[PDB]
């Protein structure tokens, strides 16, 4: 049923929109511009001479172009078949690459929301979903940038992360206020991140390998996740996937590039409330695989050995985590997984470790005050 | 009765265009050597401006069903509706197919249609189907269908761009309906007699004098001009001349007395023809009118006219002979019989006549594949590094 609705497209292209039919259309992109600018202008948005016979204009071409995008990338062929090598398959695959360029795909990935605010008097304006660009139309180019194009190259991913990825994930994270939490672009945001980005971040995670080059990007990643992970409204199905892409890249991810979020987990693990569970298991695997590098002098060949200050901040979180246990009240579950954390610690730090009297300067702990994070 | 498509049968593919209320027709084209882009060869205005059918000409190697060629990719017939087909240039050597690069003809979806080398993939291979309800899949392609084609690697079908300023052929989602004209049927050829398209050269007397062009003197304008020299200038490239018929269809045939034609310098690229003050003098191909540039092969020098002969609608009889048959050359309006002005390597002037010598019959030798091809290679190379260089010294 794809193979006959692709032939069927192409022999009336008409039914790409006035963009996609050829005869000099201006593009994807540009039509997602030009339905911000109608659906922000008010005369060709609404008729101009009860209330849901409104039909946003600007909004409802949106939809259209989503709908077709993500109908397209739905009749993509399988993964296996193309790994088969099936001509069929590739053939509709090349067909729908070239409909579709990837670089279309990008900006409008890369145009960015307009976030709710807070007023004078405290109560929040919010914009209206049914006009407007919402994160389901991303969702669509998500889904088709997958199943078309397909993220293989660490260039690639980089480059979507730092254009279009990266934004959201930030604008989720500072929506994350009491009174912003429930509003109506935050579950919609998150409902996107947690259904595309994060899954497709998992997926793509051995492409994260050897991103030396690129150390601020991943940390500037992983701090956004946590925040997000932190988040309240999120759903238990939400937090999973945030759990699994987080301990998905961390794995992956160099043991140096996971020092500035070592940091922020030695001053939140000793809490251990229920939000630990996560950092626990991050920790555990974190200091499983990366024993060698703490231990012996030498460390990993190539990756090579500890700062001092990184085995600093793991014989303080050992410690705090050591204490908070020994004054917590017993929990089973809580205690059977700050165990593993506790051992692989103790594993990993060097016996006979020297404690340097050189204590940090400026500790900015009250710089990621609890209440507010900044 | 009723003529069939077959393998083995050299075509050309032709469009109709509708260019401000007037029918054109059109021929896709294509050189092998340099540009391997598909172009449109007009064949409307064969009265003012020849036309150049022999980058034109098609021929049909293979014509297998879809399911066939689908299993040969995974690991003299009819040609029936459905099938797919292979087209090999028949001046080039290579096969017309979906180059997946487009120039950006003002069509994001469009591709390109050029020529290629191997036979592998599914990109030369194409589809014929049924452009009129008369027909059905499986029936016999006859000879006056409209065919229109659909790329196997892509979809698309080959498409006629009006939207552009100039015309172009394309692989589009939009169909264009195509006609195939059987310019000849190889089996039917006669060896040792003279067919349409035909490289050759034409000798004069004993001593087998060949018309030419004076030599390459850097002159373009010394080279204008038609004498008869003998020597190595028999085996030199500036002695052929292309005999082209002025019709369309069936250009191939065998060639009979009577028969217009224009004769075409293969290096030049230009047309002989009659001035107004009755001398011999090379044109170009704007300006190479069918008045002037007509030419005819007689058998005798008799007065008799040969009147108006139905255009048979195949390949014919043979009726000139290589080498064996003697002919005269005459021009077809003044009726005047082509003859050397014999003042003085001989370098005598060649003059048109009203009644000439008693020997000025010729004899006809063809000129072998390669020598032919070697020909057109210097006339389409030459062409390019003189725009080239003045370019340069623009």
């Amino acid at each position: 049923n794809a193979n006959v609705v692709v032939r069927l497209l192409i022999r009336r292209p008409e039914c790409f929109g006035p963009a996609l039919r050829g005869e000099g259309g201006n593009g994807l992109l540009a039509a997602m511009e030009e339905a911000i600018k109608i659906a922000e202008d008010p005369s060709r948005d609404g008729p101009s001479p009860e209330e849901d016979d409104t039909i946003h204009m600007g909004n409802a071409i949106m939809t259209f172009y989503s709908a077709l995008i993500d109908l397209l990338g739905r009749c993509a062929p399988e993964m296996h078949l193309i790994h088969a090598g099936k001509g069929e398959a590739i053939r509709i695959r090349s067909i729908l690459r070239s409909l579709i360029p990837l670089g279309d795909l990008v900006g409008v990935i890369s145009i960015a929301f307009q976030m709710p605010t807070i007023a004078k008097d405290g109560n929040v304006v919010e914009p209206d979903m049914s006009a407007g660009f919402c994160p389901d139309h991303k969702a669509a180019m998500v889904l088709f940038l997958d199943r078309v194009y397909g993220i293989e190259v660490q260039d690639f991913l980089l480059h979507l992360l730092e254009v279009g990825f990266l934004p959201d994930l930030r604008a989720a994270a500072s929506l994350d206020t009491a009174a912003l939490s429930a509003t109506d672009m935050a579950l919609a945001l998150n409902r996107y991140l947690c259904t595309a980005v994060l899954p497709l971040l998992t997926r793509c995670a051995p492409l994260f390998a050897g991103t030396e080059h690129h150390a601020s990007l991943i940390d500037s990643l992983l701090h956004t996740v946590y925040r997000l992970s932190k988040g309240c409204s999120l759903t238990k199905a939400q937090r999973d996937s945030i759990e699994v892409c987080l301990l998905s890249i961390c794995g992956q991810l160099r043991p140096s590039m996971m020092q500035h979020l070592l940091r922020r987990l030695v001053f939140d693990v000793p809490l251990l409330n229920e939000h630990a569970k996560m950092p626990l298991k991050l920790l555990t695997n974190h200091y499983e695989r990366c024993w060698k590098y703490y231990c012996l002098p030498g460390g990993w060949g190539n990756f090579g050995a500890a700062s001092e200050e990184e085995l600093h901040l793991s014989r303080k979180l050992f410690w705090g985590i050591f204490d908070a246990l020994s004054q917590k009240k017993y929990e089973q579950e809580l205690f059977k997984l700050a165990l593993p954390c506790l051992s692989a610690v103790a594993g990993a730090l060097p016996p006979d470790y020297m404690e340097s009297n050189y204590v940090s300067m400026m500790e900015k702990q009250s710089s990621m005050d609890s209440e507010g994070n900044f | 009765e009723i003529q069939f498509l077959r393998t083995d049968d050299e075509v050309v593919l032709q469009c109709t265009a509708t260019i401000h209320k007037e029918q054109q027709k059109l021929c896709l084209a294509a050189e092998g050597f340099g540009n391997r882009l598909c172009f449109l060869e007009s064949t409307s205005n064969s009265k003012n401006v020849p036309p150049d059918l022999s980058i034109c000409t098609f021929v049909l190697e293979q014509s297998l069903s879809v399911r066939a060629l689908q299993e040969m990719l995974a690991n003299h017939r009819t040609l029936l509706y459905g099938h797919a087909i292979l087209l090999r240039h028949s001046y080039s050597g290579m096969y017309l197919c979906c180059l997946s690069t487009s120039r950006s003809s003002t069509d994001k979806l469009a591709f390109d249609v050029g020529l290629q080398e191997d036979t592998t993939g599914e990109a030369c291979w194409w589809t014929i189907h049924p452009a009129s309800k008369q027909r059905s899949e499986g029936e016999k392609v006859r000879v006056g269908d409209d065919l229109i084609l659909v790329s196997v690697s892509s979809e698309r079908y080959l498409h006629l761009s009006y939207g552009n300023g100039s015309l172009h052929v394309d692989a589009a989602f939009q169909q264009t309906l195509w006609s195939v004209a059987p310019i000849s049927s190889g089996s039917e050829a006669a060896q040792g007699y003279l067919i349409g398209g035909d490289v050759l050269r034409l000798l004069h007397g004993h001593m087998d004098e060949c018309l030419t062009v004076p030599s390459g003197e850097h002159g373009e304008e010394q080279r204008r001009t038609v004498h008869y020299e003998g020597g190595a200038v028999s085996v030199h490239a500036r002695s052929l001349w292309r005999l082209e018929t002025l019709r369309v269809a069936w250009s191939g045939s065998h060639i009979r007395w009577g028969q217009p034609f224009r004769l075409r310098h293969v290096t030049t690229g230009k047309y002989l023809s009659l001035m107004e003050d009755k001398n011999l003098l090379l044109m170009d191909k704007e300006k190479a009118d069918v008045k002037s540039t007509a030419f005819t092969f007689r058998s005798s020098k008799e007065k008799l006219d040969v009147g108006v002969r139905k255009e048979v609608d195949g390949m014919g009889t043979s009726e000139i002979k290589y080498g064996d048959s003697v002919c005269y050359i005459q021009h077809v309006d003044t009726g005047l019989w082509l003859t050397y002005q014999s003042v003085d390597s001989i370098q005598r002037k060649a003059i048109m006549h009203h009644e000439g010598h008693m020997d000025d019959g010729i004899s006809l030798s063809r000129s072998q594949h390669e020598e032919s091809r070697t020909a057109r290679v210097i006339w389409s190379t030459v062409f390019l590094f003189n725009r080239f260089i003045r370019g340069l010294d623009a």
